[PDB]
């Protein structure tokens, strides 16, 4: 039999105590002939007057179906069971998956009810059938099984099936087992035939334990859609995703659109949410109705065509490489592709997490790559080979100048417009006969220029900014900035070449416009 | 064997962290070991019913070509009981020319885990892309990088060192976790033979690599630069370095080196020095040539260490428990950013361990996800200090170095 998994209430608790709902004849009826049917089947037994604790039980029928079932309320129960090890919390992504030639889905039944419950903790499991006669009986019953909608159900369930596949697992390394759930999905590369001989000796197997298992006949057949894919033994791909053809858009449509085609972006290149996500801006009700713009439209029709288009992910080959390849999209959004041979993407992907309010491409290429590289260590196990629009010259220069640590493993620059590259580099040293400006809103140079300006609205640190920006506007190709605004110089040292600031966006324009740039900062009073 | 009970500190519960990814060849690894530490009885599989979990990593020893199973207990550690006395750190061990630093960490598998205990312990071989639950266990002995497992082998260890401690009392001998550091003025020759004796003199018993020279670590002072002419730039950066500095030594005066920078000149003008300024500059330079006065370690408090990136493959680094005041300072220079980033703790842990017998708390220039992706492709150390990320400020790094 299966071995039993010892459970413990939390701390200082006793079971729960709570009273059983009045119920009618008629459900008193059914619920008698279940736990009947069930008292012979080993999965429940009468209990003496001894036990105090109960739980609420009720009976309802098969949806859309005219049969009784049995449901058991365990919230208390569950309040108070100990915690166990999560039941599988992460998924499989598909495109870390190796083709095969045939997959079977087993879809097991009565899966917890095969399974014993700890021996002393099935007192906490009772339950009680109300009689119909007032001095009659009150059947009292526990579990002895693993019972439905309780917590470490699904925990322990898991944790047998794994146990009971184990011996057949060693027996057929041919064969790959997956176990989501209820499910159990089979895959291998055996020819037809004999694949389906395998099944067969699997149901047997789970047989021997008390699990049932549904016959050739009845097995589902791919493709299989899971979790919001659509499986093949061969290629995968996220289920179809269609787009509306209204023509009139709520907020609430338009965030809907969004996350499907956010979704969509893991198989489908090219996908753009930038103008419907601008639709979103002030926005005062998820009911509010807003007109697409000239630009919404283009997007939202663009992004109808590729999908249009069914693309599939292929399946990962283990002795092959991982390459992966990156582009500019636009301004702060890249996109990639993971791939083992040429456009026969594993997987897409884009990228436009901002960190911080102020960067540049170098910077922002570099926490791309470190997400393919954790997303890859996930899904594969390893990282890939980088093909990247960037020249090691222009890597090196910005790294080695930056004050936190970085690295960017194997890469290969890639010839494929845009490239990324520094718009500016400021002055090492001050530079020689150039004007010098001191900035405190206004300046006052050597020459003996000056500009005390007005500013409203402007915060404190914003008029450290403007001063700055006043100074590069007025001077010629070579300045020499003197500020004591230490934050000033840490935006503009960290060489941003797009900001969230419109000022910042402003100042980046200058210095892109001058030859030689120096900035130094000086003490306060 | 009798176990000794261990316990929590007063209502805590057992840790539950997070394993970070690892990669096929480190999985791969980590099952190979633990397959076999499995048919040793060292450590056995669990069940559901245990909801703790302690990150593990496998890192390679130093020229060996075979990996270490590391644990990282920094959670459990935090949360075991302080241990109820012949184990203070011993001020001599900074002095001594050689120390050599073992790694006594099988000997703890000898000695059984309280059974109440275990579960605390327990880990878990993650599987790639979740395709299989991931191998759970927990350990049946005591584990290396446990507060507790010291502790607990402090009497049987004090034992077979008596003799080597009497017979060889030029030595200094101190243990930090899973490591021995055995100090020594002898010839660096005399050194590695007296090591090697003490290798098979705990082979005796059933026991089983770095070298350092604490006698030649010195502080980096706060430096000023010395120079032909000085430009009115020269000046600027000159005043804000001193000004940062006067907080740490208030006798900095910068008056009149302040006085030669009025008007609104030209940044490169070349400025001749006053004899006042000069004079100002002979006293601030004086000043700065040793530590502070007063600074003092107190144990009672945490041992911060903060890094800089300098350049062309140097850091800087201070030691402190208030800011300021400084316990020491120093300088690490050369690869890659990470790699030397995770040398550079790895040195500075090890100094903090055999100055004041402690690891310290890092303050670091990176990314936590770069980090966590690649600080184990470079460790070596058998222990953890603990860590969190920062941003360095461009005026810090300007006044170091
Ligand atoms: C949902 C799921 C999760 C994990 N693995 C698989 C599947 N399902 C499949 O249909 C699948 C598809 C292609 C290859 N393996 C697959 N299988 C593997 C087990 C044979
Ligand atoms: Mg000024």
């Amino acid at each position: 039999p299966i071995e039993t998994v010892p459970v413990k209430l939390k701390p200082g608790m006793d079971g729960p105590k709570v009273k059983q709902w009045p119920l009618t004849e008629e459900k008193i009826k059914a619920l008698v002939e279940i736990c009947t049917e069930m008292e012979k089947e080993g999965k429940i037994s009468k209990i003496g007057p001894e036990n105090p604790y109960n739980t609420p039980v009720f009976a309802i029928k098969k949806k859309d179906s005219t049969k009784w079932r049995k449901l058991v309320d365990f919230r208390e129960l569950n309040k108070r069971t100990q915690d166990f090890w999560e039941v599988q919390l992460g998924i499989p992504h598909p495109a870390g998956l190796k083709k095969k030639k045939s997959v079977t889905v087993l879809d097991v039944g009565d899966a917890y009810f095969s399974v014993p419950l700890d021996e002393d903790f099935r007192k906490y499991t009772a339950f009680t059938i109300p009689s119909i006669n007032n001095e009659t009986p009150g059947i009292r019953y526990q579990y002895n099984v693993l019972p439905q909608g309780w917590k470490g159900s699904p925990a322990i369930f898991q944790s047998s099936m794994t146990k009971i596949l184990e011996p057949f697992r060693k027996q057929n390394p041919d064969i790959v087992i997956y176990q989501y759930m209820d499910d159990l999905y089979v895959g291998s590369d055996l020819e037809i035939g004999q694949h389906r001989t395998k099944i067969e000796e699997l149901r047997q197997h789970l047989l021997r334990w008390g699990l049932t298992t549904p016959d050739k006949k009845h097995q589902k057949e791919p493709p299989f859609l899971w979790m919001g894919y659509e499986l093949h033994p061969d290629k995968w791909t996220v289920q179809p995703i269609v787009l509306p053809e209204k023509d009139s858009w709520t907020v609430n449509d338009i965030q809907k659109l969004v996350g499907k085609l956010n979704w969509a972006s893991q198989i489908y290149p090219g996908i753009k949410v930038r103008q419907l996500c601008k639709l979103l801006r002030g926005t005062k009700a998820l009911t509010e109705v807003i007109p697409l713009t000239e630009e919404a439209e283009l997007e939202l029709a663009e992004n109808r065509e590729i999908l249009k288009e069914p693309v599939h992910g292929v399946y990962y080959d283990p002795s092959k490489d991982l390459i992966a390849e990156i582009q500019k999209q636009g301004q702060g959004q890249w996109t990639y592709q993971i791939y083992q041979e040429p456009f026969k993407n594993l997987k897409t992907g884009k990228y436009a997490r901002m960190r911080g309010a102020h960067t540049n491409d170098v910077k922002q290429l570099t926490e791309a790559v470190q997400k393919i590289t954790t997303e890859s260590i996930v899904i594969w196990g390893k990282t890939p080979k980088f093909k990247l629009p960037i020249q090691k010259e222009t890597w090196e220069t910005w790294w080695t100048e930056y004050w936190q640590a970085t690295w960017i493993p194997e890469w290969e620059f890639v010839n494929t417009p845009p490239l990324v590259k520094l718009w500016y580099q400021l002055e090492k040293e001050p530079i020689v006969g150039a004007e010098t400006f001191y900035v405190d809103a206004g300046y006052v140079t050597n020459r003996g220029r000056q500009k005390v300006v007005t500013l409203t609205d402007t915060t404190n640190q914003k008029t450290e900014l403007q001063a700055i920006y006043l100074a590069l506007q007025d001077s010629g190709l070579e300045v020499n900035i003197v500020t004591d605004s230490q934050y000033a110089l840490g935006i503009i040292q960290a060489q941003p070449d797009q900001s969230e600031s419109e000022l910042v966006n402003q100042i980046i324009e200058q210095l892109i416009k001058k030859e030689k740039v120096y900035l130094a900062w000086v003490p306060a009073h | 064997i009798e176990t000794v009970p261990v316990k929590l500190k007063p209502g805590m519960d057992g840790p539950k962290v997070k394993q970070w990814p690892l990669t096929e060849e480190k999985i791969k690894a980590l099952v190979e070991i633990c397959t076999e530490m499995e048919k040793e009885g060292k450590i056995s599989k669990i069940g559901p019913e245990n909801p703790y979990n302690t990150p593990v990593f496998a890192i390679k020893k130093k020229d060996s070509t075979k990996w270490r199973k590391l644990v990282d207990f920094r959670e459990l550690n935090k949360r075991t009981q302080d241990f109820w006395l012949g184990i203070p750190h011993p001020a001599g061990l900074k002095k001594k020319k050689s120390v050599t630093v073992l790694d006594v960490g099988d000997a703890y598998f000898s000695v059984p885990l309280d059974e109440d205990f275990r579960k605390y312990t327990a880990f878990t071989i993650p599987s790639i892309n979740n395709e299989t639950p991931g191998i759970r266990y927990q350990y049946n002995v005591l584990p290396q990088g446990w507060k507790g497992s010291p502790a607990i082998f402090q009497s049987s260890m004090t034992k077979i060192l008596e003799p080597f401690r009497k017979q060889n009392p030029d030595i200094v001998i101190y243990q930090y976790m899973d490591d021995l550091y055995v100090g020594s003025d002898l010839e660096i020759g005399q050194h590695r033979t007296k090591i090697e004796e003490l290798r098979q003199h705990l082979l005796r018993w059933g026991l089983t690599g770095y070298e350092l020279h604490p006698d030649k670590w010195t502080v980096q002072p706060i430096v000023l630069p010395e120079k032909d002419s000085w430009t009115v730039n020269d000046i600027q950066k000159l005043v804000g370095k001193l000004n940062w500095a006067s907080q740490i030594y208030p006798g900095i005066k910068v008056r009149q080196l302040c006085k030669l920078l009025r008007g609104t000149k030209a940044l490169t003008e070349v400025i001749p020095l006053t004899e006042e300024a000069e004079l100002e500059l002979a006293e601030n330079r004086e000043i700065l040539k040793e530590p502070v006065h007063g600074v003092y370690y107190d144990p009672s408090k945490d041992l911060i260490a903060e890094i800089q990136k300098q350049g062309q493959g140097q850091w800087t680094y201070q030691i402190y428990q208030e800011p300021f005041k400084n316990l020491k300072t120093g300088k690490y220079a050369r690869t890659n950013d990470v790699k030397q980033l995770t040398e550079a703790v790895q040195k500075i842990t090890t100094e903090s361990i055999v100055i004041w017998g402690k690891t310290p708390k890092f303050k670091l220039p990176i990314q936590k996800e770069t980090w966590e992706t690649w600080w184990t492709e470079y460790w070596q150390a058998t222990w953890i200090p603990e860590w969190e990320f920062v941003n360095t400020p461009p005026l810090v790094k300007l006044w170091y170095q």
